[PDB]
């Protein structure tokens, strides 16, 4: 879940 | 201990240089990306475990975004300025069925922000306080988030009284717009969930993801 | 200009010396009467036109009552003490379907009130601030209510810093429970409207009147 | 409307 959010925070 | 308003103001300046409902929803999806970059620039936010960073943003995105376009619209007469460069006038909002909530935004937020000339530093801090919500369910360490929130308002109060020495009630007046922001934030979500249920109104992927459970 | 915390503390001491939902609703109806007497003891409240006194109470009764039984339950372990002398335990609330909101009250309000040892004077002021809500729709003179709210928090801050000099962030910590109170207050109303719709659950006349339009 | 509330505030 919350795919987009995670990807954005990690980068 | 360490939470300078200079870093906060910078996060603010760094992120921001027909159916009105559709246009608003497109704007919200667009700002959701910018909101992530904003938070990353808030001191100590990134040092928190990714899981909690996700929880904090999923819990405050709506109030965070509402505060931003509200402060951004302080110049406008009866309408708000969207991040996409479009203006939604009061009459336009009324003609689309969202007149009541739109008026609440103008009356409780924008107007009040304009009457006291809330500056960018103040806005930044208030959003930082909203971001650092220790009540967010699921936090791995609520006390740690609570500690950060206190450093933001400690710095904010110091900023006031030093910048506006003649307004001993400014700090309190700023925090007192938070209950209104929370209320308006919950109502905006209800509308959004309803728009999704009804089917009409395009909802982009990031906004849609925010409507996911929990 | 003139809003002594002594008068506020006095208003507080003056008013307060099977289905858990039913018992809670009976308690709320009972306290609605006491709430009217409480407000009458808040400085300058009675000097406002009856129409606005009605607006302020109809707008804040729920948060006002929620703050009261919350502070009253600071001693209890996992439950709250009703004004009627009955105790609603966490397990009892869960077994009746209202577990989620009940837990939010314990976690966001009671616990926090207990952790900082919020005193009666502080509670009184916070309720006075909630009572004097300038955002209430329909107010004949919002600025006048806004002025009263500022005098309450001006007095409250002075009280803090003088009573708790070692806690420079107390005043802010107190005001920061307001967004939570607003949130919990809105959720409690939703449940209440639903209970009325469903038909089950007796709702007394004063409580019922509060559910009237607008 | 708001009968009870009014009566209580007036007394
Ligand atoms: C969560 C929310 C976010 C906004 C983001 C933006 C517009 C940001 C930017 O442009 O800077 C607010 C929403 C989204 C769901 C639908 C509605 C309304 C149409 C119900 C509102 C509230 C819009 C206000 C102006 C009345
Ligand atoms: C407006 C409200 C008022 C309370 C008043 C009292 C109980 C006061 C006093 O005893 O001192 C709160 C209500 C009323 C509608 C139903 C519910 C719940 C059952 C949904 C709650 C919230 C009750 C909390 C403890 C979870």
């Amino acid at each position: 879940k919350h795919k987009i959010l995670h990807r954005l925070l990690q980068d | 201990e360490d939470m300078p308003v200079e870093r906060i103001l910078e996060a603010e300046l760094a992120v921001e240089p027909n159916d009105p409902v559709t246009n608003i929803c497109q704007a919200a999806d667009k700002q959701l990306f910018t909101l992530v970059e904003w938070a990353k620039r808030i001191p100590h936010f990134s040092e928190l475990p990714l899981d909690d960073q996700v929880i904090l943003l999923r819990a405050g995105w709506n109030e965070l975004l509402i505060a931003s376009f509200s402060h951004r619209s302080i110049a406008v007469k009866d309408g708000i300025l969207l991040a996409t460069g479009l203006h939604v006038h009061r009459n336009s909002a009324h003609s689309a069925g969202v007149g009541a909530i739109f008026d609440r935004v103008l009356t409780e937020l924008v107007s009040k922000m304009r009457d006291m000339q809330m500056d960018k530093t103040e806005l930044g801090c208030l959003r930082a306080i909203v971001l650092f919500n220790p009540d967010s369910k699921g936090l791995s360490n609520p006390a740690e988030v609570e500690a950060l929130r206190e450093k933001v308002y400690a710095s904010l109060e110091a900023y006031c009284k030093h910048k506006y020495p003649e307004q001993p009630g400014r700090f309190a007046k700023l925090l007192l717009r938070l209950p209104a922001l929370r209320s308006i934030g919950l109502k905006c979500l209800e509308h959004l969930f309803f728009f999704k249920l009804i089917g009409d109104t395009p909802i982009d992927t990031f906004l849609m993801e925010m409507l996911e459970a929990p």
